[PDB]
């Protein structure tokens, strides 16, 4: 989750409306087995 | 004069600040026929006055040790020789409750057998406190801190004056923790820090303008 | 970033007679408990917390903290206020031990004058907000509220300002229920002023570490 | 005294109003002598 | 903060052969004489200021220096220019030794041609605009019056400049009332802009300090 601790405060002639990117990866940690194919494809 | 030498620094650490034997408190006594009053108690608080209270509020925590000095007058002012009993209550011992009761006769209740003509009374309470520190400034939630004061006339039958005690109060031994700012709003009750919405006194008097040098 | 220590002194550990050796958690309550912004605006006055009442609905702590019977801990504070920097005004942030809430009224009988509720004396992890910042709502004037630690959050130096506070009491423990330890209070000395088109309200951040907390006296 | 030396210059979209705090405190070099009671308090 | 030395050489004390020494304050004289803020506007052309009569009015110099003969110190200016982020503009800041204000006018007759003032020439603490900052009033371009000593202010880098100063003459003592031995000149060479609802004016903000000053001849 993502929560509004304070407030976004902004001084004037300057927008009030931002936006955040998120980005994900993995670890070192991180680890697979098994493998098998995929499904975003739907034709053949 | 124009002083260029420089003072004393003796006459402003705490021990100095509170150490000297000013007035705290005032008893009457009536000694009464039908009405059967006799004695007259006096808690014990140094928040009684508004002149320590102020110096008193100061300081968050305190540690001291005090000494009580009884002087007491008749009405007129003439001292006849009459004996007195005065009586320290600790905390969590009983109140008297008559002239005749038998807190009096309590042996764990320390009491001076002194005269009206004799020089006045004086003994020395030390800390009796459970915690490590006195603490008038306590934000909570949870009854007496340092004891009961007493006092009647010696006599099997009643006398037939009215008695008019002063507890003079000094302190020794104080130590201070924490201090905090002094208060500029008048008080309102004794164990409330209370001040008033409106009519908020200026903590510095007026002037005509800021340009100047009034 | 400048750290203000109070009083001198470090949170340290207790070196009392209890055989019962108090618990040490070290793990799930040393974290930052963040708690929410706040909106300053022109037309506000302060806000002030009371700290062992602070957390006390919160996570780990808090339950440690309302199953316990004895507690001591001393306190990291950390206090950002973000704004722009056309945005002007000054704070005082400063923190107070036994801070009473004084009640407001001119009335001098006992059970007639007015005493501050249960949501004024003990606010919860919201804060309230000064009627009279001038006096600090206790008859004490704010302009020599400088004798406690304390830092001034100016908009156009720094945002950010932190507090160290030791355990400061008589007794080295204490019910966390029943007894607010101190206080934090912040105040706009210097109101906020903005140009017409930006932010007409800054956010205030406060995030806590309990730093060397102890607990005692583990009951249902 | 405290002087207008130049001017409070401002850019725009910015408040041309602002405060001084002035504060004050003793040295090592201040000392005091011969107690007395105060008169802020006029109740007894 | 760059410090630009006027022709790499520090003010330094007469090495004359007056049998009556001349005298050295040290106390009173070597502190900082802030002049009055100069509210710099777009429709600005300049400021130039004479120095040894700057500060004929002002304290302790003053006085040593119209009651005495006698003159010789050098000079340590600092000059600020503070606005904001959102103001663009440029000042040239630059030392003239013998700055002569020439005259104004189409007239080839000796005594029928005009000639500055006392005001004009000698303009005191208050300094004196340009009517043509072109030509520096005295018909000489101020595009190359980057061969004396100067620095630019520019509203994008930097706020302050400084120009340490000998005692340029001829004769190592000289009268500090009847010539004025070097001037001050700031010229907004690029104007002043700002967006609307910004500070209309930029306040610029002088300060003196007489390094290394000697006085001859007291007299009444």
């Amino acid at each position: 989750t993502l929560w509004y601790q304070t407030n976004y405060v902004v001084p004037p002639e300057t927008p009030g409306e931002a936006y955040i990117i998120a980005m994900g990866a993995a670890q070192d940690n991180f680890t697979l087995k098994i493998c098998k194919d995929t499904d975003e494809v739907t034709q053949q | 004069r124009c002083v260029v030498n420089r003072n004393g620094v003796l006459e402003t650490t705490i021990n100095h600040f509170f150490s000297r034997s000013g007035l705290v408190g005032v008893v009457n006594l009536t000694d009464g026929g039908t009405d059967t009053t006799g004695y007259a108690t006096w808690d014990i608080d140094i928040m009684g006055f508004v002149q320590l209270r102020r110096k008193c509020e100061m300081f968050t925590y305190m540690r001291f040790n005090a000494e009580f000095t009884f002087v007491t007058t008749t009405k007129n002012g003439e001292a006849r020789p009459y004996m007195l009993q005065y009586m320290y209550v600790p905390p969590g011992a009983p109140k008297p409750t008559g002239r005749d009761a038998f807190q009096w006769q309590t042996a764990t209740n320390p009491s001076v057998f002194v005269k009206l003509t004799d020089p006045p009374a004086q003994v020395s309470v030390p800390f009796m406190s459970p915690a490590s520190a006195y603490q008038w400034f306590y934000d909570g939630y949870p009854n007496n801190m340092m004891g009961t004061f007493a006092v009647r006339v010696v006599s099997r039958e009643a006398s037939q004056l009215k008695l008019q005690t002063r507890v003079y109060m000094k302190l020794k031994h104080v130590r201070a923790w924490v201090p905090r700012p002094i208060r500029s709003q008048p008080y309102l009750l004794k164990n409330f820090p209370n001040y008033d919405s409106s009519k908020i006194t200026n903590s510095a008097r007026d002037r005509s303008s800021i340009k100047q040098a009034n | 970033a400048n750290i203000v220590l109070a009083y001198g002194e470090w949170p340290e550990y207790c070196p009392a007679t209890a055989v019962d050796k108090p618990t040490r958690p070290d793990v799930s309550v040393n974290r930052f408990y963040t708690l929410d912004s706040k909106m300053w605006q022109e037309n506000s006055t302060g806000w002030y917390w009371k700290f062992p009442d602070v957390l006390n609905k919160t996570g780990v702590f808090g339950q440690n903290a309302q199953f316990h019977y004895l507690y001591r801990s001393g306190f990291c504070l950390h206090v950002q206020c973000n704004a722009s920097k056309f945005h002007q005004g000054a704070l005082l942030v400063a923190v107070i031990p036994e801070f009473v809430i004084a009640g407001r009224g001119s009335n001098t009988k006992p059970n007639e004058a007015p005493h501050p509720g249960f949501t004024t004396t003990f606010p919860g992890t919201t804060g309230a907000t000064f009627h009279d910042p001038y006096v600090l709502d206790s008859g004490v004037p704010l302009s020599q509220a400088l004798i406690y630690p304390h830092q001034w959050i100016n908009l156009r130096t720094n945002n950010c300002a932190t507090v160290i506070v030791p355990y400061i009491n008589a007794v080295p423990f204490d019910s966390a229920i029943n007894h607010s330890n101190f206080g934090l209070i912040v105040i706009p000395v210097s109101p906020l002023k903005y140009s017409s088109g930006a932010t007409t309200a800054i956010p205030i951040t406060i995030t806590i570490a309990p730093l060397n907390s102890e607990f005692g006296g583990l009951r249902q």
